[PDB]
RNA sequence: UGGGUGGUGGC
């Protein structure tokens, strides 16, 4: 109906900072609610530093749904998008 | 007035309805903080200055590269196979000079706010790679030409492959590619700055990455930042100027107080 | 957790369907018909059912639960009532649009004085915008003077041939002037609202669709009120005058005045009526319904209270700077704020703000009890609420509040994985920081927490330029996040190191101020020499110095 | 709680309400005729689905009281066991061979097609009474339908 | 219009990026005529109903909201604030899913 | 009356469930929550088709709460009765006020005023039944009734039958 | 936390902070809607757990929301002035 | 733990 295949993807393949902000907030909220961490834990035990330790390595199980302004949307995985 | 304007993931500018306002954000796609005023060097000066700085000549010996700076200098003089490259590129820059002279920046004031400032990267590579010496280099002219020409098709602002995409791509970064070829032409690099190969490849990769990192971000609520950042000098500010002139320009009057003409006369 | 559980699932609003209300749907939504002007029974302790304070509407007393929803006052939204007016009235807010509508159509059959025959009208039909559609029909019909009996063999469209009157507006009272015939007596007469109701009930749905309305949402016999609803008393709750007597809200006074004029209407048609005693009591009913929604109508004196003050309408509860929207919805007052007077302190970083201890005691932050923060949070319990660094509450997994000023036994409390604890304002948290008024997008900037005695706010002095603060007594506020999400929002966008460069003028707007600047210019003049010994300290002060003096 | 694709009931007058219109829509938006199931069809689907779910849980390795234990929760065990025994004692065509034969014989509203299969009948008189919707359709063979249906009906 | 704004700001030495003035002068000619900044400009747009009601004249424009059966899909900002919603910008211009792709890659 | 119905269920998952078996948990959760339940809108949901292959989709993270919202679409066999619908049944009990008949999931009550007059309740008989001369309705008797009223508790539905009409009665 | 504070929050854009401010540290308030006539007339008994849109005889098409108590105040004020805000939770066109 | 008016002072 709306959705586009993952090959016509003409939006920018970067994370930008607003996207980055929401990913950090939501991943940190999950790991605050006892979602176990994929990366090592040295001294970074506060959840925001845990989230930046993940995004440093690009280890994030989320999906951006950019609503393109028709209404359709490009399901970008985190794994493919280039971390700034 | 503006409180919804959001730059979306197509580089356009819509309200809540979808009244598109600018097809490309700020006519360039570039984030508003990320500029400096630089000097597009191929605007000012005479034809003598341009033809002395840039015009390569591979038949006459002395107007070519003075051979102290390059290693391969035995392998050069006379070859029309490379002369036609350089004549095409000199005509390229005459096209750019006519372009930036007669279309865009007509009165020739060359200082303009334009993104990522390359000169700083050049001298950063220079101080990194110890670039005195006054030494032969192994970096060839065809690698310069193909580096510039293979640069000017890697500055994707508007990505995708439809016809208006490629057209809007070339409409987008014409001035920025004009800047790069206004600086990194062959006689300027291989005389006035004296790079090597490895410095030049690092220059190419870094101009790539930072003109990628100064694209505008999507969702920058540019109307709101715009409205505040025009209201802010309105805080601290015979024709009417200042706050009532700003008020009349906004609240648009049919009766402003003292209108005016700018009437040129003809040249004779 | 802050709400009691329900089975209907949470969804956000997507589409506002604005529309009008039928008299029917008002009669079908309520629970009680409204009758009696007195509030009390006979001043006898639970006032009169049938008066205005029906406990089936929702009780505005803490200790008597509601008698329709069966909840407390904390949860009952209220329930609408409605007062059956005997005489139908105008809604006060539609009288120009109702004016235009009775300018449009026939007054006998109620049909539009144009069809698709006249082709400019036939072009105006094609418009997808309702508003300028009704503008175009309003334009082309104001010149058409006669209801065509014929189609504009008799093709009788529906009209009788009687002319169409000229619609004036006079406040609440309309004056239609037919050209009752050429020239003969013009009967400029008051358009009684019930006559127009009987007109409006005779409209085809096509004339609804052409004239800028919609049938299942805005049917223009619904712009005349037969039944004016009663809101539940949360919207007019009684105020303790001096802690025994309740002065009422002015809606209660006005609905009482409406119900009194209602009964004095129904008193006249049940006995001998001298025919303008009818007219004045009806016009008084219309007046009371007018001032129920608006006490600002032009030309007429205001509705007045028992002090000499005007009455708080519904219109006065919505317009103005301090209405519900600009004063309560678009912007409002909130909590977890703080506020003081500031002081400079150059012995600081750029993203640090001094916190007086008592403000750290009062405010808090809910840190989640996780598996990586149990020990300190248990210690912050063991400081309790009179000792920084510490805690004030444990919210359980369900919604249990334990105020630790009112609990003897912190020592026997284990905590569970996933409970919630609000500890105090400890170091290194985001705070928002902010000075009224905001003028550019740096005027709110995030920071970090440094805890100091001697109760004022500390700053760096390089941040003096963006907020535009001096130190002759400014107030700067301090909002606090109450979630993890907003913490990361602030820490990645509104932090000072990411807002250095203002797109106002594509330059840094946070620089050097008075003393550091004029001092460094006095320092690095050419003829300034320093002995080695003082230089030892001076290069010790740099946090980023490696450990190597220059030559 | 649970919702569907669609966003006075009288079975005699074929008024089945807003949920069971003639044209339904699947989870892709495609149009589809209403799927009304005879007692015999329903017996096949329910039994197949229950044993297929049990096989999938066993990685790929009969009785109704055992087949109904595949469900989760005592409420589901109850409704399914009560439904199988009802279908076990009133499904005329208790195998897919006969069932497809009845399918082709009948393939006219989808509700009627399921009723004719579920309710055994002798004559046309009994069919137009119990299913008063077949009145004004005017296209019988009905009798040989009922005769073939009754002949296809296995003994018990 | 642009020449006017750049004049009367930059008379007192003060400096403005092009793209902010550009966005202002292009919104002022979105619709082929000067959509000036008053109630007459924004409220005579067919945009979101409460967004237009939040600026001026909220009584009349609410009466024209309910008076003509408008459908406000609430994509304006002020709606989504006063309906207490994830507003559509910043972090909320776009939803975030869970991912069966990467959680299949996970053990 | 049995149907195949395309249904869906909104499932909200707490972040502590964001583990490697998330999709399988949701599929089991759908079955536990939907199978055997009754609603007046669809009826009894008897069994869900293809339960182990249900596509649960992707979970949308709810802003401000961290939890994920899945819309689990599925197709089930549903049973809803109708006023006017003739059905067969098995009588479960007989009492002085009529009898109760099991029609699949639910139970139908037929009262004495909706039983033909010649059928007389005989308690002395063993086993107790409503009897005539050539009629016999005891517990376990196949009967054909007509649903004349459906009442909905949203938990269990209640239907009242009748055999006071043509071709209805014992079979 | 006035207007122009919300303005600079919009300029930063992190609206999730704004949904903290104007929902959660304020009059967080919970209402119900019947999904057919779209209104909040639905009477809420909870320990008996039953509901009735009495203008519709609707007993199933019921959702709750999370709106500011002053927004609910707006809605009750308007319905007491006969304008009908109806909140449908799906995009229609 | 009142409302509602009104006055003066702070940035
Ligand atoms: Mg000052
Ligand atoms: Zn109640
Ligand atoms: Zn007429
Ligand atoms: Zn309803």
């Amino acid at each position: 109906e709306l959705a586009i295949l993952k090959e016509e993807r003409t939006t920018t393949p970067y994370l930008t900072k607003y996207e980055r902000a929401r990913i950090l907030g939501t991943r940190a909220l999950q790991i605050s609610m006892n979602a176990p961490v994929l990366v090592d834990i040295e001294g970074e035990t506060d959840p925001l530093q845990i989230a930046m330790k993940e995004l440093s390595q690009r280890k994030i199980p989320l999906v951006i749904r950019r609503y393109l302004p028709d209404g359709s949307y490009e399901d970008w995985g985190c794994d493919e998008l280039i971390v700034d | 007035a503006l409180e919804d304007i959001m730059v979306h993931y197509d580089g356009t500018t819509r309200n809540s309805l979808g009244d598109i306002i600018q097809f490309l954000y700020g006519e360039d796609g570039l984030d508003g903080t990320q500029v400096e005023r630089q000097t597009i060097d191929t605007i000012p000066g005479s034809d003598k200055a341009f033809h002395k700085r840039y015009y390569v000549d591979l038949m006459d010996e002395k107007n070519s590269i003075k051979p102290d700076v390059i290693e391969y200098a035995a392998d050069i003089l006379g070859d029309v196979e490379l002369q036609k490259e350089l004549n095409s590129e000199y005509e390229q820059l005459v096209s750019d000079r006519k372009f930036l002279r007669e279309i865009v920046f007509v009165n020739g004031d060359h200082n303009w706010p334009l993104p990522v400032n390359l000169r700083r990267i050049i001298q950063n590579a220079q101080q990194i790679f110890h670039l005195d010496r006054a030494k032969a280099s192994d970096l060839t002219i065809p690698e310069i030409i193909h580096g510039v020409r293979d640069l000017c098709k890697k500055l994707f602002v508007l990505r995708g492959e439809n016809e208006l995409i490629k057209e809007a791509q070339q409409n987008a970064t014409s001035l920025f590619q004009c800047l790069v070829r206004a600086r990194l032409a062959t006689r300027r690099i291989l005389e006035e700055f004296r790079l090597n190969r490895d410095a030049f490849e690092w220059v190419l990769g870094t101009i790539e990455a930072q003109f990628q990192r100064s694209l505008v971000h999507p969702g920058e609520m540019v109307g709101v930042i715009a409205a505040q950042s025009i209201g802010e000098p309105a805080t601290q500010m015979n024709v009417t100027l200042g706050v009532p002139r700003l008020k009349e320009i906004l609240n648009v009057a049919k009766n402003i107080k003292t209108p005016a003409l700018t009437v040129y006369l003809d040249r004779e | 957790s802050q709400f009691p559980y329900s089975s209907a699932p949470l969804r956000s609003v997507k589409e506002v369907q604005f529309g009008l209300l039928s008299p029917e749907e008002i009669r079908a939504i309520s629970v009680v018909k409204i009758e009696y002007p007195e509030i009390m029974d006979e001043s006898r302790q639970r006032p009169r059912e049938g008066g205005l304070n029906d406990p089936k509407l929702g009780s505005i007393d803490r200790n008597f639960k509601c008698q329709t929803c069966g909840e407390g006052m904390a949860e009952c939204p209220g329930h609408f009532g409605h007062m059956e007016l005997a005489k139908p009235v105008f809604h006060i807010g539609f009288i120009p649009k109702i004016k235009k509508v009775c300018e449009c159509i026939c007054m006998n059959c109620g049909k539009l004085l144009l069809d698709e025959t006249n082709p400019t009208m036939a072009q105006a039909i094609r418009i997808r915008d309702p508003k300028k559609r009704f503008n175009a029909v309003w334009q082309l019909c104001k010149t058409k003077m006669v209801c065509e009996a014929d189609a504009p063999k008799v093709v009788s469209r529906g009209g009788c041939g009687n002319t169409q009157p000229v619609v004036r507006k006079d406040g609440m009272k309309l004056w239609g002037t037919w050209k009752k015939s050429r020239d003969a007596q013009p009967e400029r007469k008051l358009l009684t609202p019930g006559e127009i109701l009987n007109v409006f009930k005779h409209i085809s749905p096509e004339d609804c669709f052409r004239l800028g309305f919609n049938e299942d949402y805005a049917r223009p016999e619904w712009m005349i009120i037969t039944v004016l609803p009663v809101p539940p008393p949360q919207v007019r709750p009684s105020i303790a005058m001096d802690e025994t007597t309740q002065g009422q809200d002015d809606l209660t006074h006005k609905l009482s005045d409406i119900l009194k004029a209602n009964i004095n209407v129904q008193k006249l048609e049940m006995d001998g009526s001298p025919q303008h005693i009818i007219n004045e009591v009806e016009q008084l009913l219309q007046f009371h319904v007018a001032t129920y929604m608006d006490n600002d109508i032009a030309g007429q004196p205001q509705a007045l209270q028992k002090s000499g003050r005007p009455v708080k309408a519904i219109r006065a509860r919505l317009k103005g700077k301090e209405g519900r929207l600009r004063g309560n919805l678009m912007g409002k007052r909130v909590d977890f704020s703080a506020r003081t007077v500031i002081s400079g302190d150059p012995n600081l970083e750029l993203d640090q703000v001094g916190v007086p201890i008592s403000i750290a005691k009062t405010l808090s932050y809910p840190e989640t009890v996780t598996q990586y923060n149990i020990h300190r949070l248990t210690e912050y319990v063991r400081n309790g609420p009179n000792e920084h660094p510490g805690a004030k509450y444990v919210i359980r997994d369900n919604g249990d509040r334990i105020d630790l000023r009112y609990h003897k036994r912190a020592g026997d409390i284990v905590l569970q994985y996933g409970w919630k604890v609000e500890r105090h304002l400890m170091d290194d948290d985001p705070v928002l920081f902010n000075r009224q008024p905001s003028l550019h997008k740096m005027s709110m900037m995030a920071h970090r927490v440094k805890v100091m005695p001697y109760s004022t706010f500390r700053l760096n002095l390089s941040v003096t330029s963006p907020y535009n603060a001096d130190f002759d007594g400014d107030e700067m506020n301090l909002h606090v996040p109450q979630s993890e999400e907003t913490r990361a929002e602030l820490s990645q966008l509104c932090a000072v190191p990411l807002q250095i460069v203002s797109p106002q003028s594509n330059k840094p707007v946070m620089g050097i101020v008075q003393d550091t600047l004029c001092g460094v210019r006095k320092m690095t003049l050419r003829d300034t020499f320093i002995e080695y010994e003082q230089v030892m300290n001076m290069l010790f002060w740099v946090p980023s110095w490696d450990g190597v003096v220059p030559q | 709680v649970s919702t569907s694709t669609v966003g006075e009931e009288n079975a005699t007058l074929l008024r089945l309400g807003p949920e069971f219109a003639l044209k339904q829509y699947d989870h892709d938006g495609n149009e589809h005729d209403l799927i009304a199931l005879s007692l015999s069809e329903s017996r096949l689907l329910i039994r197949e689905a229950l044993k297929a779910r049990s096989r999938a849980r066993n990685g790929g390795v009969i009785d109704d009281d055992e087949l109904a234990k595949v469900t989760s929760g005592a409420v589901a065990n109850g409704v399914v066991k009560k439904t199988l025994d009802y279908l076990n004692t009133f499904a005329r065509f208790k195998d897919e061979e006969t069932c497809t034969a009845v399918d082709q014989l009948l393939h006219l509203h989808p509700f009627e097609i399921a009723q004719l299969s579920s309710l055994g009948c002798e004559d046309v008189d009994e069919a137009i009474t119990l299913i008063p919707s077949l009145a004004a359709k005017k296209e019988v063979n009905l009798q040989r339908i009922l005769d073939e249906l009754n002949r296809l009906e296995d003994p018990y | 219009l642009y020449k006017e704004i750049l004049n009367v700001i930059a008379f007192d030495g003060s400096y403005v990026n092009y793209r902010h003035m550009a966005l202002l002068v292009d919104v002022m000619t979105s619709r082929g005529y000067l959509m000036a900044i008053t109630r007459h400009g924004i409220n005579r747009a067919d945009t979101g109903a409460l967004m237009r009601c939040s600026f001026e004249e909220t009584v009349e424009i609410l009466f024209e909201a309910g008076a003509a059966a408008e459908l406000d899909d609430c994509r304006g900002v002020s709606e989504n604030v006063m309906l207490g919603q994830l507003a559509p910008m910043g972090t909320g211009a776009f939803d975030v899913m869970i991912d069966e792709k990467l959680l299949t890659s996970l053990p | 009356m049995f149907f195949l119905k395309d249904l869906s269920l909104i499932l909200t998952l707490h972040p502590s469930y964001f583990g490697p078996q998330m999709n399988q948990y949701l599929r089991e959760k759908l079955l536990t929550d939907v199978e055997g339940t009754c609603t007046g809108q669809f009826g009894y949901i008897v069994t869900v088709l293809d339960g182990m292959n249900i596509d649960v989709g992707k979970g949308r993270i709810i802003p401000g709460s961290g939890s994920a919202e899945f819309e689990v679409k599925y197709r089930a066999v549903v049973w809803k009765p109708f006023k006017g619908e003739v059905v067969d049944a098995i009588v479960s009990n007989v009492s002085p006020i009529g009898f109760f008949a099991d029609v699949g999931p639910l139970n139908v009550f037929v009262s004495t005023r909706l039983i033909p007059d010649n059928l007389v309740y005989n308690p002395s008989n063993s086993p107790p039944a409503y009897m005539s001369n050539d009629e016999l309705i005891t517990k376990g008797s196949k009967v054909r009734l007509k649903v004349v009223g459906t009442r909905t508790d949203v938990n269990e539905i209640y239907a009242i039958g009748s055999i006071k009409e043509d071709f209805l009665g014992a079979i | 936390f006035g207007e122009m504070e919300r303005d600079c929050m919009i300029a930063h854009g992190a609206a999730g902070f704004l949904k903290e401010r104007l929902m959660e540290a304020s009059d967080a308030f919970r209402v119900h809607v019947c999904g057919i006539c779209g209104l909040m007339s639905v009477i809420a008994n909870l320990k008996k757990n039953q509901f009735e849109c009495r203008s519709c005889k609707n007993k199933t098409n019921i959702y709750q929301l999370h709106i500011p108590y002053a927004a609910k105040l707006l809605f009750q004020e308007l319905m007491a002035m006969n304008i009908a805000p109806r909140l449908y939770t799906e995009r229609s066109g």
